[PDB]
């Protein structure tokens, strides 16, 4: 627990932390899939292990590695261009960004949970009956979800 | 005297009527257009209601 | 618990990112890391609450997924003629 | 199972229109959503739950409601891509979806699909269609990610991810909020309303119609179901009323007034959310609806791309009947007697005072007279002297359209005792 | 389920192929000529400009990508039932085959579109 957990959260933090501030996109998506590594390692250690490895897969594998093809097709990895800073906003933009972490804090402050029940680890092999099962109008509403998806993809591109 | 007194009290009505306009583009005014300027005026909204909860 | 606090604070990353960022991408990306800060918790609830957070997260993805492959085409459509995207570059509508 | 025939018609199309003249693919869409809403009349009294999925009195009244602008906006479009009538199609679902279930995540999977096929149905391609259509894709994702973390909130206060739970202090408080961002969000109410103005404007009239009506009507039937409390109820209020009315003052241009004034509108409604009366709520949509979709289907008639408030004049000259209809849409969204927006105005009002807020119910009742500077600015603008103006007078489908539509309106003004009756368990 | 026992193992077999690379580019930077002068550093072929200028690049590695997001979504919801199917029945078979299907419409449509493109 508390000896690496430590050292997972802090870097957890620190890669987001990192994904904000360059302004190198490249850098940023990278340190957020580094994020993704470290998210989905703490996911197992919290007793969800396969959405940990769907998490690397889908999230890290699939969909930053669509993002990084967006950025190497269109660069864009020098995003700070042709301006409009307004800096007065910086100080603005990280004013906010202390709020929203105050009321969540002050919500889950003075809350303590029983984060005790005998998962068994959250392979998909306890969570397909959840998935097909009660979950299974939502995974079907998802499934149609993702055509509409694709169709909306293309019709989006799909220069005529 | 009387009379006078009344035209100006009508005008003084038109007055409201202009100074709630002229609130309203204040209002209008806010939005600039710049979509930095959306999301910001965003989050501050939401800020003031969770604020707004206790 | 550490967990949770974490996932709250990730959200509020995003948030900055979301707030800072000049270009539309990387305005995107914070956001993605924002859904995520949801997910985390989520996962620390399941484990409280009996492991329908996970499922919830699993879901969550695929919504994600969705929307990344949409907003990507957007993104792309938006600035493809169009030169840098900084998203100051389109005013035209105002009040 | 209107919900079978959605997802029927939708996948089935799909691949249909590869066989099929983009026409053909219309008649088909147009088909389909008529039919979906026959259900709906016929299961009236009927309510059907299966999954997290649940049909209700609310399910039943407010998707009636969304179904009619769906088939309201499909019928002007005549563009020859089959996509342009698939896309709504799957926004439909979506929305139905949306209203039909207390399960916050499936709520979420639902929002996603109501709201990802309008960003592509922003595209005229105008260059104003792709601005508003960026800002609707970020604010939305934005939203998602919101209403995303509530639902991880609501879970946490909580053993479920399905609304009603028991809840706690402060954190449940907390979740409700970060449920309460997104949905509000989705209704145009201020101070979250900032797209609103711009979307409206950017966008293709038309598609318009479709999201100032269906996604309304969805977004305050999935309201409903959250818990919302009394003193966020009146700040929501208060500003969506102040800042809808007053900066629709400042408005030059039909749409983007409109919006406002939607704004206003959505202002409103929320009072009913201090009782939750849905009868009533049912009621005031139902007017709305009516008077909103009629309204933009002549904004439409005009123009597709913009409407300046000026090109509204002289059309009594033009089409008698579209005048008529135009004015009344304006009184209705007014909220004057004896038209139907008074009762649903009134029946919201109702249930505010009933719930015993008072200033809160007086603010709104101000402004909203606030509001009746540009309705008449609109409604009478109907009788000035034409200017140069475009002028497409529609085919029977609009002008009959338009007409049942105001007629049904004030109907209803008079015999609410009609639909009144049963916007309840469907007497 | 098994061990959590394994895993740290896992992080141990990373732990040892990283620091092996590490080794590796650690003798090719430290035993070498060096010598940077314009000529080498330079690009390829020869008077150069073998990339180039281009405005960017086809979307067709955009479509691979974004078709690959969504598929695999699909295959991330299909493994749960792979392992669980005869556990879950005829009913189960029949969700895990309309969501299949439904994707697969998606998949179906944007191919008799086609991406040549």
């Amino acid at each position: 627990m508390s000896l690496l957990e430590g050292l997972a959260l802090f870097l957890l933090l620190l890669s987001g932390v990192l994904v904000v501030t360059l302004r190198n996109a490249i850098h940023a998506a990278l340190a957020l899939i580094l994020n993704f590594l470290v998210l989905a390692g703490v996911y197992v250690a919290l007793d969800a292990r396969f959405l940990g490895f769907i998490q690397v897969i889908v999230y890290a594998g699939a969909i930053v590695v669509l993002f990084l093809f967006v950025i190497m097709l269109l660069f864009a990895a020098q995003g700070e261009i042709g301006f409009d800073p307004l800096v007065r906003s910086r100080p603005l933009a990280a004013l906010l960004a202390l709020g929203v972490a105050g009321i969540l804090a002050a919500g889950l402050w003075g809350l303590d949970l029983a984060f005790t029940q005998d998962l068994k680890g959250g392979l998909p092999q306890a969570l397909g009956p959840l998935l097909y099962g009660d979950w299974l109008f939502v995974l079907l509403a998802v499934g149609f979800l993702l055509m509409a998806a694709t169709v909306v993809a293309v019709a989006l591109v799909e220069p005529g | 005297a009387l009379f006078y007194g009344d035209r100006g009290l009508l005008s003084g009505y038109f007055g409201l009527g202009g100074a709630a306009r002229s609130l309203g583009q204040g209002l209008a005014r806010l939005q600039t257009g710049y979509l930095r300027v959306y999301a910001l005026l965003f989050v501050l909204g939401a800020l003031l209601l969770l604020g707004v909860m206790r | 618990m550490s967990y949770l606090l974490t996932s709250a604070l990730l959200f509020a990353l995003g948030v900055y990112g979301v707030l800072t960022r000049r270009t539309a991408i990387l305005v995107f990306l914070s956001i993605e890391l924002m859904l995520n800060a949801a997910n985390l918790s989520l996962v620390g609830f399941a484990r409280a609450y009996g492991l329908d957070g996970q499922v919830a997260a699993l879901m969550v993805i695929a919504v994600a997924a969705a929307e990344v492959a949409v907003g990507l085409g957007l993104i792309v459509a938006i600035f493809r003629h169009r030169e840098s995207t900084a998203v100051d570059d389109l005013s035209e509508l105002r009040g | 199972m209107t919900l079978a025939i959605l997802a029927v018609f939708s996948v089935a199309l799909t691949l249909l229109g590869f066989v099929l003249p983009p026409q053909g693919v219309k008649r088909a869409t147009l088909l389909g959503l008529a039919l979906a809403l026959a259900s709906l009349l016929l299961t009236w009294g009927k309510p059907f739950a299966f999954g997290p999925y649940a049909v209700d009195g609310v399910s039943q009244v407010f998707t009636l409601l969304a179904l009619l602008g769906a088939l309201w906006t499909v019928g002007l479009v005549r563009s020859g891509r089959f996509e342009f009538y698939l896309l709504v199609l799957y926004a439909a679902l979506g929305m139905h979806l949306l209203a039909s279930t207390r399960h916050l995540l499936l709520m979420l999977v639902a929002l996603e699909a109501l709201s990802l096929p309008l960003y592509a149905l922003a595209t005229w391609r105008r260059g104003q269609g792709l601005e508003a259509a960026l800002k609707y894709f970020l604010l939305g994702a934005l939203a998602a990610a919101f209403f995303l973390y509530g639902a991880a909130l609501f879970y946490g206060a909580t053993g479920s991810l399905v609304l009603g739970a028991p809840g706690e202090g402060p954190l449940y408080a907390l979740a409700l909020g970060l449920l309460l961002v997104g949905l509000g969000f989705k209704a145009a109410l201020a101070p979250f309303h900032f797209w609103t103005p711009d979307v409206y404007q950017g966008s293709p009239t038309p598609v318009v119609l479709f999201m100032a009506t269906s996604v309304k009507a969805a977004a305050f039937a999935a309201l409903l179901r959250v818990a919302a409390p009394p003193e966020a109820l009146a700040l929501l209020v208060a500003l969506s009323v102040v800042v809808g009315n007053l900066a629709a003052l400042a408005q030059k241009e039909a749409k983007r007034l409109l919006a406002y004034s939607s704004i206003a509108h959505a202002g409103y409604m929320a009072l009913a959310l201090y009782t939750g009366n849905a009868q009533a709520l049912g009621f005031y949509l139902l007017t709305y609806v009516l008077a909103t979709g009629l309204a933009f289907a002549v904004l439409s008639q005009i123009s597709p791309d913009r409407v300046p408030l000026e090109a509204l004049r002289g059309l009594y000259r033009k089409d008698p009947l579209l005048g008529l209809a135009f004015l009344v849409a304006m009184l209705s969204l007014l909220g004057l007697p004896p038209l139907a927006g008074f009762w649903g105005k009134y029946l919201a009002f109702a249930e505010a005072a009933r719930a015993g807020a008072w200033g809160v119910l007086v603010l709104a009742l101000v402004t909203s007279a606030v509001s009746a500077y540009y309705y008449l600015g609109l409604g009478l603008a109907v009788f000035a002297r034409p200017e140069e103006t475009p002028f497409r007078p529609g085919p029977p489908w609009a002008r009959a359209a338009v007409v049942a539509a105001g007629v049904l309106l004030l109907a209803l003004g008079l015999l609410p005792g009609l639909v009144l009756p049963a916007l309840a368990a469907g007497g | 389920m098994a061990p959590i026992q394994e895993y740290v193992g896992t992080l141990i077999y990373v732990g040892v192929a990283l620091f092996i690379g590490v080794a590796a580019l650690l003798v090719g930077a430290l035993l070498g000529p060096k010598k940077p002068g314009r000529a080498k550093l330079m690009p390829y072929e020869s008077g150069n400009d073998p990339a180039g200028e281009v405005k960017r690049f086809p979307v067709h590695f955009y479509v691979v990508a974004m078709l690959f997001i969504l598929f695999d979504v699909e295959v991330a919801f299909l493994w749960p039932y792979a392992v669980s199917a005869g556990g879950l029945g005829l009913y189960g078979f029949l969700g895990v085959l309309a969501f299949t299907l439904l994707l697969f419409v998606g998949f179906l449509y944007e191919w008799w579109k086609g991406v040549m493109r």
